[PDB]
RNA sequence: AUAGAUGAGUUUGGUGAUGGCUCUGAUUGAACACU
């Protein structure tokens, strides 16, 4: 039964980014907007702009009330300690002057000098913002069908969840058909190949098949339900890309779920193509629902 | 006040303020059978003008009401058995009730197209 | 580059020192937006005062305010105020 | 005979100005506080001693 | 080749003017510069006794 | 348990206050209407 919601799924006139491979798909993607006008819009009318551009593509096939309570406040973070650093120092030197350290010459006053003042003892890579807006939607990076999508197994997040709701997918050697199973760090989850490869493959053409009859390396073979022999989905390089909290084994279609998203100083790990403006009033949407 | 005016009960609970619809919220119950005493029409006040279709409902718990009957048109009359929710007709003084149209006697508007299920109006069905 | 075609942002380009190209990227706002009005002897005279804030993103606010019978031009007035009127606001680790 | 004057700019004649911005605010999308005030800006005036 | 700039459509200013309903394409230019006074020409009432020299 | 604290409409010729009302959030051993 096809819902309302899911009759424009890939409208050319709204451009809605949705997390799959399809070529309409390609297109909003690479033709939107440089950043949605917000310039005369209300508080409320800037929150549901970002609310409906981001959900368009974040837990699409999830119900507007499971993700209000699966959206956490909690945004997690690390930072680099280089042992060099804590090896030399022991910290007191960032609380010499006053409490925060001495004081540099402002900045017009640096180059005027030839001279440039010694490097500053600190941690390296640090006064670097962390994007924390842009970790809105890490809960849901966590959900089986969602990982298998995010380790180039499926084409979209719902075919992905029709290879767990099929019982094509295994976590831990365990056959597990729950899409909705939130994933342990250390968990490893396993597809069957044969429905990888119809889900990256190429799609099976017969008119090209019909001239192939009689006209390492792979041969044909119209008995599988992809392409034969495997080529890529077309346009599938566009989106080919594994976070690094999951650690991906090609040869067997096998992922390792390492750790939970994180945000670390000038990176997020969360897959979003929206700008830290927009996933910053879908946060303060998701805090009171209005 | 001191804190030996408050151990001595200063603090009591703040004036009750009036329900919309006292004879409903006072027991709790979402709605209230009753028969019309009597169906006719009430004024607006200054600013509104028209006519609103009102009917005097004897609710099951005794006490006599005064109910909108919302839609265009109503088959209710004297002697009609009618569901009686709450809210007001905020012109109308002392109309603090609503009828339900796909009540017992009282019929939802047949020539209903939108928001049918606030009129109790069937499907027309016309596609089957 | 033709971007002020109406001369709004020139007295402002003195004042600040930057082009009009660097104003336009200022984070501008309209804040607050009143209705007054001022009884006189030719009738009332009904004005529109507005709030508009002006930053950078990186340290910098400016609360410009204004009135006018046209509302057009009071957010043209209180912007060109809270461009001028910008000031370093100290942040702790710039957030 | 004709005696055609050429004006180089269209604010030196009242009548071609009152014409040209008629047929600017003839659209029903018109800004017609904004096409007055192009028009005022295109407008050069001397420098001059007030006193 | 030599043609080729003179059928190329040009796109009016952001915030034009004169092209802002211009329908006819070949008419569009820049706009920069159109309008500027080159201190060459006086008004219409100075005309009239410009003529009334010559 | 260290992230958890938020507003909005509405009195006046207008402004700032005072002070209610309503909406925004969550829910029910619920009922009714359309399904
Ligand atoms: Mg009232
Ligand atoms: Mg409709
Ligand atoms: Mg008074």
């Amino acid at each position: 039964m096809k819902i309302r919601r899911l009759f424009k799924y890939h409208s050319l006139k709204k451009k809605p980014i949705r997390p799959t491979w399809n070529k309409y798909n390609l297109y909003n993607l690479a033709t939107a907007g440089r950043e949605p006008r917000i310039s005369g819009k209300t508080f409320f009318q800037q929150k549901w702009l970002a609310k409906s551009l981001t959900r368009a593509y974040h837990g699409e096939h999830i119900k507007e009330r499971k993700w209000a309570r699966m959206f956490s406040r909690r945004l997690p973070a690390v930072v680099n300690m280089d042992p060099a650093y804590m090896a030399k120092y022991n910290g007191s030197e960032q609380a010499a002057g006053r409490g925060s350290g001495l004081s540099e010459p402002p900045a017009y006053e640096k180059t005027a000098d030839e001279k440039p003042a010694k490097q500053v003892i600190a941690n390296p890579g640090r006064k670097v913002p962390t994007p924390y807006e842009q970790m809105t939607f890490a809960p849901l990076e966590r959900r089986l069908d969602i990982a298998i999508f995010r380790a180039l197994f499926a084409s979209s997040a719902r075919q992905a969840r029709q290879m767990v709701v099929h019982g094509a997918v295994t976590v831990n050697g365990k056959k597990m058909k729950h899409p909705g199973y939130l994933l342990n760090p250390g968990d490893l989850f396993q597809v069957d190949v044969e429905r990888v490869l119809y889900a990256t493959g190429a799609p099976k053409d017969k008119k090209l098949l019909a001239a192939a009859m009689k006209a390492e390396d792979n041969e044909i073979d119209p008995s599988k339900p992809y392409m034969t022999p495997w080529r890529p989905r077309n346009y599938m390089s566009a989106f080919a890309f594994i976070p690094r909290y999951l650690e991906v084994n090609q040869n067997i279609c096998a992922a390792v779920y390492l750790r939970h998203p994180v945000a670390r100083p000038g990176e997020s790990e969360v897959p979003s193509p929206f700008s830290p403006t927009i996933n910053q009033l879908a946060f303060n949407w998701y805090l009171r629902r209005g | 006040a001191t804190l030996n005016q408050v151990m001595r009960g200063c603090r009591k609970p703040q004036r009750a303020r009036h329900a919309v619809s006292p004879a409903l919220s006072s027991i709790k119950s979402p709605a209230l059978k009753g028969v019309c005493v009597k169906v006719g029409i009430t004024r607006p006040k200054k600013p509104n003008s028209g006519e609103r279709k009102t009917a005097r409902v004897r609710l099951s718990t005794g006490k006599v009401i005064t109910a909108y009957i919302p839609g265009e048109g109503h088959n209710i009359s004297q002697h009609s058995v009618v569901l009686v929710r709450g809210g007001r007709a905020q012109d109308c003084p002392g109309v603090r009730y609503h009828l339900v149209r796909g009540a017992l006697d009282l019929a939802g508007v047949a020539t209903r197209m939108s928001s049918r299920s606030k009129y109790g109006t069937k499907k027309p069905k016309k596609a089957s | 580059d033709g971007l002020d075609d109406k001369g709004q942002y020139q007295e402002l380009k003195k004042r600040t020192g930057m082009s009009v190209r660097q104003i336009l990227q200022l984070k501008t706002k309209k804040l607050v937006h009143r209705r007054v009005v001022n009884q006189t002897r030719l009738g009332k005279i009904a004005s529109d005062s507005v709030m508009v804030i002006a930053g950078n993103g990186d340290g910098w606010l400016g609360l410009g305010m204004a009135k006018s019978v046209e509302a057009s031009i009071a957010v043209e007035k209180a912007t060109l105020l809270a461009i001028q009127n910008m000031q370093p606001i100290p942040r702790y680790e710039n957030r | 005979e004709f005696n055609i004057v050429n004006m180089r700019s269209f604010l030196l004649n009242s009548d071609i100005l009152t014409k040209i911005l008629a047929l600017k605010l003839k659209n029903r999308n018109a800004r017609v506080i904004k096409i007055m005030d192009v028009i005022l800006n295109k407008a050069n005036l001397p420098k001059i001693n007030r006193v | 080749q030599a043609a080729a700039p003179l059928r190329r459509v040009v796109m009016p200013r952001r915030s034009t003017f004169w092209y802002e309903e211009e329908k006819d394409t070949d008419l569009i230019t820049n706009e920069d510069g159109e309008d500027d006074f080159h201190e060459n020409d006086i008004m219409s009432l100075g005309h009239g006794k410009l003529e009334e020299h010559r």
